[PDB]
């Protein structure tokens, strides 16, 4: 009867959909605390400086990191609130980004920040390395990953991915230790300042200097890493930077 | 006591031909090619060789590798002065231990099969270790030729039924099985010559790096002309470097009737479309875009594929109609993976495999558009 | 709770949009009201039913019943209806028991069939024709071992209408029956106590229906002779339930009422001047005594006749003085029967063993045109698997053998 | 224009069935006869063609973070909201089958009910939403994904028909040599792997 | 009460190798044993909560919409398991990753929500859950186990065959990492289950 | 008119010399059951019995009506049967000269002959069971009508006698025969034949049909397949020209023509030529004195088609005009199957589907169009050497059971 379908359907429909808007809005708050206090996990993890609790993670990120902002149309530092800066937001506005080409697009994002936020890590009062967040599109989610660069501007010292939604067991290992434990001490750029780091499907040479096996059965996630450095480390991300930094 | 006309109104005479008859054909088709490509193994390994090596250095590399020394043994000579016999004596040390390996592997589950399902043995199996013998690079691993061998013999024909009851062609299942099983022995630079320590591009590799220009045999410093490619003096698997070899054998049995010619004439008219709409389209960036279809031809095993695997009987469509489709959709399938698939060098294995998927479906696109006119009495 | 509000107003929109779009084409592609079908295009015999349910329960119902011994299982294949339209094509189940040939005529299994929208039917009269008695128990005497003669006599004082070789399908209720119940004969007791069957007892969880062929020709009046063998668990299953339908009637005596539920079958024989083979065998005593005495005074036919009643002793054997009595006044119709393991005091001086073997041996070996003869048989699957592989190797055609197996 | 270019990456370059492996339950299941092949994929074309555009408007338009509102993403009711809008669709399909229902839905059976939780139609979804496609691009790849699945399903009923022929061993005869028979197939679709947009 | 229910969908009735339910997800995480055994415990969890369910309000749910009323209770069921894990349990919450959306399609959910549930008591229904998500975790572990050692040298991310690039004899098969493996892998386990079930094989 | 292209050509030693002589007079001839399909008899004659020329020696149980009648009169010497008592063959030892006698008509008046009567007089004298319905290749049921009858006036069979110089001896019984195949047929008579030219009948009903080309060309499927497309509601008739012959001079002088002429040919007849002989003479008799030494095989019928005539069936068959004698000595498709098919079908796919056994598929792709023989040429090219011919008739038995 049409009187018990649709009592049946929103009575369902209500507690249903009350349980998950509960669920997901009040919890939202504490998710959205645990997920940051990873990001400052990652940056340590990925900068080779062991922390464990927030508190040292929190602790040991402020006194460890330095975040900075850079301007990617010229790769030099710039000044404003870097420990509080949000690339994610800024490269949704107009104002604080731009819009990429279809040519220009190669890590098929849709914006690209003008200023995004670095940060440094110094074992006393200089850098003993630069960690750069890349990101690009997966076949399921973006994928966000942390690069640490050592001073030389060239040698890569680690990498992590701290976002990323692709399937575990196929586009999930851009987590797998192994995978990412491989990066380390590979060659980001050319004799000719061209981007060099290159994912080998079915496994790259080993020794390779800019050769990191690509995720097995999981070509279009690890054609998203590869779309995620051939822009981030090209003209239009932190290519420049990356000169200067190498100079100095 | 007397058995009824059913059996006795058997037709009273037969062609001579046989399905044992018609493997030895395909068989033989190949010898062409196989001699060929020993002499050419012989002659690649050994350039390649001198190339890197002098002196004490080479003797040491000789004495360093079954391969060599056994040549040296048998009255060969690896200096370059070496003749024919030597290059093919060469080249048969590594042919042949393949071909055995593949045939004592691949045998065995043909029988096993056979012996436990109390079928009797089928003489397809000879055209099948012969011609994955002849498609693998010369370098592969034994242990490598057995598991190809045995993915291609038993998940390809025998879980089906055997001889004539699979529907792919189970000696590229098997290389497929090691192209991406294990690339890194089937793929490259360091595979496709015997000379331990060398690297070399094989022709398709190069043109899709740099141009045509590009086609240079590292060891000798010469060009590779068309010519070369033709009559397959040049680095490849053993077997399908040269087009003349297998055009001879591919006549014979294109002129037997086993081998299709619409199949053949397919291929061929797939292959020279699509490459002369990327030749008029071109493309500034991507070199495989100006290969032209004479020269697509010379390159690669497009021949071998064309004239002794793309006319695999059982595989392929059994119409006429679907015969011409099946070919047109391999030449221009392994075009498409030549030129616009960066990861793939050669697209024939995987071209044939994709129309092999689809040759059933054809068939069934011609059948029911038969019964559509048998249903309305062919408007009779 | 800002957010969550705005949810779950905006989550139940999308829902009624979508169940609207449901329920609007709910209306405009699912009939509604009731299911109309047209059973053999008589307005009268149109059966109006509400949707859901099997062919079988609403033909039931009306005043049609179509003949069904599976039941709501589709193995049988007793309860073919000819669908003229409705119903779409034919389930792969119901291909098992109907030909391609016989789906180009229409024919159907009403039980796998699911009753969804308008159909046609056309029963025939045979079908339609099905009337519920309700008769007395005036003889259950036992003829065998395991066989039991019943005349149920009908109250309605009018004798029942049904051709030779047919059938009367007997139902009964859920019931609890023990062996020890049946009376039985010291003869035939003897060979009952050594094995004690009287100790099974039988518990019908669910009414039953069975099927159970006639023993009287039409010409007899008033009683309706059944021959009935007593269900008893498989040789090679002891670990088995006893007779459920057997075992009740086996219980019921003089007095007793039972119901027929109406006439059915589809055993008969042709009407020609061909040369007539009865091969008898257990309770196929049932219809074979029917056939020879239609054929002797209902038709008075002068074609030849032969009957072969398969025994395992001369206890088994009953109805011998009638058929003694066929034979002697009527030469036309002559009847034989062998013991497939005489006992020491039968002293059988006639033939032994199995009439697959004793009728072949006898008869049809030297038969000239063993093919030109109808046949008939009906007897345990044994003997009826024998006989026709011994038939089928003399070349007589399917349609010359007509096969009434009972299990 | 750009549109034949996403239609071809959505029938070959990413087939559903054979190059993503999505659906793969009813893709192996149906996948005897042609015929019912044949319908299956004509459905989920319908399906597909349908459901991804839906979603793509309800996404953007109610879903989308800060649309309705200004401060407010309605993003975690993306799965129950897709897979819901799936499930209507296929709730009415089921009734259309019976007018088209005799030479599927008996066959079908339980999986006409299963289209709704096929891999290959959430899938698409979330590929609309996992990238932003305009509706006219959501058309264009609904219809071209559907297109493709139908292509693998109609295949490997092609290939299965001609197993007439074959001498599968009992145990392998059905299920075990189609997912055989599925495997070798995604063995060809790989030619395509290096191809790209 | 027994533990035949619980058992019959292992090997009798396997949601895979009988059913056709749930084979998307297995070629994807069989890759490796730790995530295949995240995958049943998941598949078992959501099956049985929401078969329980679904019998609850079985009588009621009508044929027209049940499918909405099926795939809600599971969506709901998904979700607020995903949501519970992100705030609680934050690490793990990341190990579900893409799980929410790989469990709400699997087959063997809506599968056995409209087999089992809509014609079952929900306490019954339940131990269908559990059974069903036990079988299909025995077919994916066990494609996973030969797919994780001969493709990586690794169980559980513990090396059993040394890899070449650790200075290991085995070299590792690259096709036991894509798709392919896993059709031919059950494909074989069915023949096995089949040649050894022989009640299970198809006619002819 | 027609021609065709596809086929074959058997180029077999010993080719007839086209010259009708006298064979070796023959004292025994029988009827074979096996023959005639479906046919199940119901035996009129005992062993000893004496028979008159077109005397009734079965009928077929599946097909009323029917009589198969004696050849010649004589004495019923026996009876041969085979497993489950299968009628082999009913062997009459020629003896004396009588016959039965039926209504005989003036020429001008057969093409105005009621149909129920033609049928009575065929079906009386046995000359009924000349018919073949095509979609079965069956004798015509009594009652059963065909709107196309097919006459087969060419032989392309190898080492086949010639119709022209049979035909030119009886050429009033030819047009007498087809005068009455015109008043029975419910549409038009195809006399389909090569170029050559042939007795014609005045009536508008009988068309010339010419078919040139190799071996298929000259088969009654093949003539149907062009000019009257058979399925199983479009039946056709087929009868070759010795008996329509046989036809003509039944309904012109009332008597049973019994007399035929059929090529003795091969490698190992010494004079081949065109020999009369009578319906199911005895080939051993007829090839005495004929044959090179060694151990041959007779067969009749052509090579491609034809019986063994060895025992039990070493008698002329009934739809088989030559005697050919020969010295005894998976479904994989090379394309030498279609080479042989003019037929608009697809050759490969329709024999896999019999060696496969899909009957319901058979029938979509063509196999209710053809007979065994018309599967010849694609089982001599097999290279499985298969025999479709029995994958055929097993294909359809099976759709005339279930059907
Ligand atoms: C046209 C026709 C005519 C027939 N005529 C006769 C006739 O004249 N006489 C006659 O006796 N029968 C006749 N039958 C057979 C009749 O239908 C019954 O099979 C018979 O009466 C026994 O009934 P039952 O239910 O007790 O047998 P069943 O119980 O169905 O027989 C099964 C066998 O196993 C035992 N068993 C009982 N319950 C079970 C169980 N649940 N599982 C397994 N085994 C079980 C029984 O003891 C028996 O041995 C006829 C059938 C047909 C179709
Ligand atoms: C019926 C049997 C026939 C047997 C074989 C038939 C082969 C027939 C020739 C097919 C057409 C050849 O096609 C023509 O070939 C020549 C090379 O020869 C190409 O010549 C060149 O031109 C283009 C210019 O655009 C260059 O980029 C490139 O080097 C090459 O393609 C032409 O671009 C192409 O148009
Ligand atoms: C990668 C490129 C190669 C693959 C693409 C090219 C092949 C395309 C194949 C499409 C699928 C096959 O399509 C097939 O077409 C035929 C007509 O030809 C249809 O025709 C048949 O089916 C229809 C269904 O309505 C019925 O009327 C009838 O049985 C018949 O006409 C088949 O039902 C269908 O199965
Ligand atoms: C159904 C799907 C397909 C089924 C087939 C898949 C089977 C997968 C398991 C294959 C394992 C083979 O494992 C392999 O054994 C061989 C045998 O020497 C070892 O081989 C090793 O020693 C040999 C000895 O000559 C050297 O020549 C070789 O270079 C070296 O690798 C390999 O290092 C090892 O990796
Ligand atoms: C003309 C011809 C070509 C053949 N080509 C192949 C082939 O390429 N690969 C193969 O394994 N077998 C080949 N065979 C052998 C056999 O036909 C084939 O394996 C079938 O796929 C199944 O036996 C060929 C046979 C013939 C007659
Ligand atoms: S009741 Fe037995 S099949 Fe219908
Ligand atoms: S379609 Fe069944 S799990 Fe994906
Ligand atoms: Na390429």
């Amino acid at each position: 009867s049409i009187k018990k379908t649709l009592f049946v359907v929103i009575a369902l429909s209500l507690v249903c959909s009350i349980i998950v808007s509960a669920a997901a809005v009040g919890l939202r708050d504490k998710q959205k605390e645990n997920a940051a206090l990873d990001k400052q996990s990652k940056i340590l993890q990925v900068a080779g400086i062991e922390a464990k609790g927030s508190k040292q993670i929190v602790e040991l990120f402020n006194k460890s990191i330095e975040p900075r902002l850079v301007d990617f149309n010229t790769g030099d530092f710039v000044e404003g609130d870097a420990a509080n800066y949000d690339q994610r937001k800024a490269a949704k506005e107009a104002s604080e980004s731009i819009k990429l080409t279809a040519e220009q697009d190669k890590a098929k994002i849709q914006r690209r920040a003008n200023v995004g936020v670095v940060y440094l890590v110094k074992d006393g009062d200089k850098t003993s390395k630069v960690i750069l967040p890349v990101h690009g599109n997966g076949l399921w989610s973006m994928m966000y990953a942390f690069v640490a660069v050592e001073t030389d501007g060239n040698t890569v010292s680690g990498l992590t991915y701290y976002e990323q939604g692709e399937t575990p067991g196929l586009g999930g290992e851009v987590e797998n230790p192994a995978w990412r434990a491989q990066w380390v001490g590979k060659k980001l750029f050319d004799e000719n300042h061209k981007p060099a780091i290159k994912i080998v499907k079915g496994g790259a040479p080993q020794g390779s200097e800019h050769g990191v096996d690509g995720l097995s059965g999981a070509t279009l996630t690890s054609n998203g890493v590869q779309n995620t450095f051939d822009f981030w480390l090209g003209d239009m991300g932190f290519g420049p930077f990356l000169t200067k930094v190498r100079d100095g | 006591y007397t058995p009824g006309l059913v059996t006795k109104r058997s037709s009273h005479v037969r062609d001579s031909v046989d399905l044992k008859r018609i493997m030895i054909m395909v068989w033989l088709a190949v010898f062409p090619a196989m001699f060929w490509g020993m002499y050419n193994a012989g002659g690649q390994a050994i350039a390649a060789l001198n190339h890197l090596y002098s002196g004490d250095q080479l003797a040491a590399i000789v004495a360093g590798n079954w391969h060599y020394w056994l040549t040296e043994m048998l009255g060969g000579t690896m200096s370059s002065d070496a003749g024919w016999g030597s290059k093919m004596l060469l080249g048969a040390t590594y042919f042949l231990p393949i071909y055995a390996t593949v045939f004592i592997v691949g045998g065995f589950w043909e029988v096993l099969f056979c012996m436990v399902r109390k079928h009797e043995v089928n003489e397809g199996f000879f055209v099948t270790s012969i011609l994955f013998a002849l498609i693998v690079p010369p370098t592969l691993p034994l242990w490598q030729a057995a598991l190809g061998i045995t993915f291609g013999v038993v998940v390809a024909k025998e879980v089906f039924g055997g001889t004539g009851r699979n529907f792919l062609n189970p000696a590229l299942a098997g290389r497929a099985f090691l192209f991406f099983a294990y690339p890194a022995q089937i793929s490259g630079d360091l595979v496709w010559t015997a000379a331990d320590g060398y690297s070399g591009a094989t022709a398709l590799s190069q043109w899709a790096q740099g141009g045509a220009g590009a086609l240079i045999n590292n060891a000798t410093g010469q060009t590779i002309t068309w010519m070369d490619a033709f009559i397959g003096n040049i680095p490849g698997s053993i077997g399908e470097v040269s087009t003349l070899a297998l055009m001879i054998g591919a006549a014979f049995i294109v002129y037997m009737g086993i081998a299709s010619w619409r199949i053949i004439g397919g291929v061929m008219i797939g292959m020279i479309l699509l490459s002369t709409l990327f030749n008029v389209i071109g493309s500034d960036t991507n070199a495989m875009f100006n290969m032209p279809w004479h020269w697509h031809l010379v390159l690669g095993g497009f021949a071998f594929g064309m004239f002794f695997m793309a006319t695999d009987p059982v595989s392929a469509s059994f119409t006429n109609s679907g015969k011409w489709a099946y070919g047109i959709l391999i030449g221009v399938m392994c075009v498409l993976i030549r030129v616009v698939n960066p990861a793939y060098p050669e697209g024939m294995m995987l071209a044939i495999l994709f129309a092999n998927l689809f040759a059933p479906l054809f068939d069934h696109v011609v059948v029911e558009r038969n019964i559509k006119r048998r249903l309305a009495r062919y408007g009779k | 709770m800002s957010t969550i509000i705005f949810g779950v107003v905006m989550f139940t929109l999308i829902i009624l949009a979508l169940v609207l779009v449901i329920l609007f084409a709910k209306s405009k592609l699912v009939p509604t009201g009731d299911i109309t079908i047209s059973i053999n295009g008589d307005p009268e015999k149109a059966i109006v039913t509400q949707p859901g349910g099997k062919l079988l329960t609403a033909l039931a119902g009306a005043g049609v019943f179509v003949s069904s011994a599976c039941g709501g299982g589709g193995s049988c294949g007793q309860c073919r209806v000819k669908i003229k339209s409705g119903g779409g094509d034919i389930l792969p189940t119901e291909l098992d028991h109907i030909s391609k040939g016989e789906a180009r005529e229409g024919e159907r299994l009403a039980c796998q069939v699911a009753v969804k929208a308008d159909m046609d039917l056309e029963l025939p009269e045979e079908i339609f024709g099905v009337k519920k008695w309700e008769c007395t128990v005036i003889s259950n005497d036992n003829k065998a071992t395991f066989i039991k003669e019943l005349k149920l006599a009908i109250p309605d004082g009018e004798s029942v209408p049904f051709r030779a070789g047919g059938y009367i399908q007997i139902e009964a209720p859920a019931h609890h029956v023990k062996y020890a119940d049946f009376d039985v004969p010291e003869k035939y007791r003897g060979d009952w106590d050594k094995f004690n069957l009287f100790r099974y007892e039988s518990k019908v969880d669910e009414p039953i229906i069975r099927a159970y062929s006639m023993a009287n020709y039409p010409e007899e009046f008033g009683i309706i002779m059944l021959n009935v063998r007593i269900a008893t668990p498989p040789p090679n299953n002891p670990n088995v339930p006893p007779g459920q339908m057997s075992s009740y009637i086996w219980s019921l005596k003089a007095g007793d009422k039972c119901t027929i539920s109406g006439p059915f079958g589809e055993f008969f024989a042709k009407d020609t001047d061909a040369e007539m083979v009865f091969i008898g065998g257990g309770a196929g005593m049932a219809p074979m005594r029917s056939h020879i005495f239609d054929q002797l005074k209902r038709l008075k036919s002068k074609r030849k006749m032969s009957y072969w009643y398969g025994a395992r002793s001369k206890r088994e054997m009953f109805y011998v003085e009638d058929f003694d009595g066929l034979a002697a006044e009527n030469d036309n119709f002559v009847w034989h029967c062998a013991l497939s393991d005489p006992q020491p005091e039968d002293n059988w001086t006639g033939y032994t063993g199995f009439i697959h073997n004793v009728l072949y041996e006898n008869y049809l070996k030297d038969h000239e045109a063993p093919e030109d003869c109808e046949y008939y048989m009906c007897g345990p699957p044994m003997m009826n698997a024998a006989v026709i592989n011994m038939l089928k190797n003399l070349g007589v055609e399917e349609e010359n053998i007509l096969l009434d197996d009972f299990g | 224009e750009h549109y034949i270019s996403l239609l071809v990456k959505s029938i070959f370059i990413e087939n559903m069935a054979l190059s993503f492996f999505l659906g793969m339950c009813t893709f192996l299941a149906v996948s005897k006869k042609v015929k019912t092949s044949f319908g299956l994929g004509i459905a989920v074309i319908v399906v597909l063609t349908i459901s991804v555009p839906v979603n793509n408007l309800v996404y953007n338009l109610v879903l989308k973070p800060d649309a309705l509102v200004e401060g407010v993403d309605l993003s975690f009711l993306n799965f129950i909201t897709f897979i819901g809008v799936i499930a209507a669709l296929v709730q009415i399909l089921e009734m259309i089958l019976d007018r088209f229902f005799p030479p599927l839905y008996n066959a079908l059976g339980i999986f006409l009910p299963l289209i709704t939780v096929n891999c290959a139609i959430f899938g698409g979804v979330s590929f609309m939403v996992q990238r932003d496609y305009s509706f006219a691009e959501s058309v264009v790849y609904g219809f071209g994904s559907g297109v493709g699945w139908m292509l693998a399903i109609v295949a490997l009923a092609g290939i299965r028909e001609k197993m007439k022929y074959s001498d599968v061993p009992p145990g392998l005869r059905g299920l075990g040599i189609t997912f055989i028979t599925a495997g070798l197939m995604a063995l060809g679709f790989m030619s395509f792997s290096g191809v790209q947009l | 009460e027994l533990k035949k229910s619980v058992l019959a969908p292992v090997l009798d009735n396997n949601p895979i190798a009988l059913q056709v339910l749930g084979v998307c997800s297995a070629l994807a995480v069989t890759t490796k044993l730790e995530t295949a055994f995240v995958m049943t415990l998941a598949v078992m969890f959501v099956t049985a909560l929401s078969n329980f369910f679904v019998s609850l309000i079985r009588n009621h749910i009508p044929n027209s919409v049940r499918i909405i009323v099926q795939m809600a209770i599971i969506a709901s069921l998904v979700i607020v398991v995903d949501q519970i894990l992100k705030a609680y349990l934050y690490d793990i919450s990341k190990q579900l990753s893409v799980f929410v959306g790989l469990i709400i399609t699997n087959c063997i959910v809506m599968g056995r929500a409209e087999a089992f549930a809509m014609k079952s008591e929900p306490i019954p229904s339940f131990i269908d859950g559990i059974g069903n998500g036990l079988g299909y975790g025995f077919v994916l572990m066990t494609v996973g186990f030969f797919r994780e050692l001969l493709g990586s040298g690794k169980l559980f991310g513990l090396e059993v065959l040394p890899l070449i690039s650790n200075g290991g004899w085995y070299q590792p098969n690259g096709l036991m990492l894509l798709a392919p493996s896993a059709f031919f892998l059950i494909g074989f386990m069915i023949w096995a289950i089949r040649t050894f079930k022989p009640e299970q094989v198809e006619a002819k | 008119m027609i021609t065709i292209k596809k086929g074959l050509d058997l180029p077999i030693a010993g080719t007839p010399s086209q010259v009708i002589s006298d064979g070796k007079a023959i004292k025994k001839v029988a009827l074979l059951g096996e023959e005639y399909v479906g046919m199940r008899p119901t035996m009129h004659v005992r062993v000893g019995d004496e028979v008159k020329k077109a005397q009734i020696l079965f009928e077929d149980k599946k097909n009323p009506g029917v009589k198969f009648t004696s050849p010649v009169s004589g004495k019923v010497v026996e009876i041969n049967r085979g497993a489950k008592r299968v009628l082999q063959s009913v062997v009459i030892e020629v003896a004396g000269d009588d016959q039965v006698t039926f209504d005989k008509f003036e020429a001008n008046q057969l093409a105005s002959l009621n149909r129920d009567a033609i049928k009575t007089q065929l079906v009386e004298s046995g000359l009924w069971t000349a018919f073949r319905t095509r979609p079965f290749s069956k004798v015509p049921a009594i009652d059963s009508t065909s709107e196309a009858i097919f006459v087969t006036a060419m032989d392309t069979n190898p080492l086949a006698a010639e119709p022209t110089v049979v035909i030119n001896e009886q050429s009033e019984a030819f047009v007498a025969g087809l005068d009455v195949l015109s008043a029975l047929t419910t549409g038009k008579v195809y006399v389909c034949k090569k170029g050559t030219s042939l007795p014609r009948s005045q009536q508008p009903n009988v068309e010339e049909h010419v078919f040139d080309g190799p071996h298929p060309a000259g088969l009654a499927g093949t003539h149907m397949h062009f000019l009257y497309p058979v399925s199983a509601d479009h039946v056709a008739w087929s009868i070759n020209y010795q008996d329509v012959i046989a036809v003509g001079q039944l309904f012109l002088t009332g008597e049973l023509y019994t007399q035929r002429v059929v090529s003795l040919a091969g490698p190992v007849v010494n004079k081949p030529r065109l020999v009369r002989t009578v319906m199911g003479a005895s080939l051993e008799q007829l090839v005495d004195s004929e044959i090179m030494p060694g151990e041959v095989r007779i067969i009749s019928g052509s090579v491609l088609s034809g019986t063994k005539a060895t025992g039990p069936h070493a008698y002329l068959g009934r739809y088989h005009l030559q005697v050919s004698v020969l010295r005894e000595g998976s479904m994989v498709p090379i394309g030498n199957y279609e080479k042989v098919m003019p037929l608009d079908m697809e050759p490969t796919l329709l024999l896999r589907d019999l060696c496969a056994g899909d009957s319901d598929s058979a029938v979509r792709l063509g196999a209710l169009e053809l007979d065994e023989e018309d599967l010849a040429l694609c089982t001599f090219v097999c290279p499985g050497k298969y025999e479709y011919g029995q994958l055929l008739r097993e294909c359809l038995d099976k759709i005339e059971k279930e059907g």
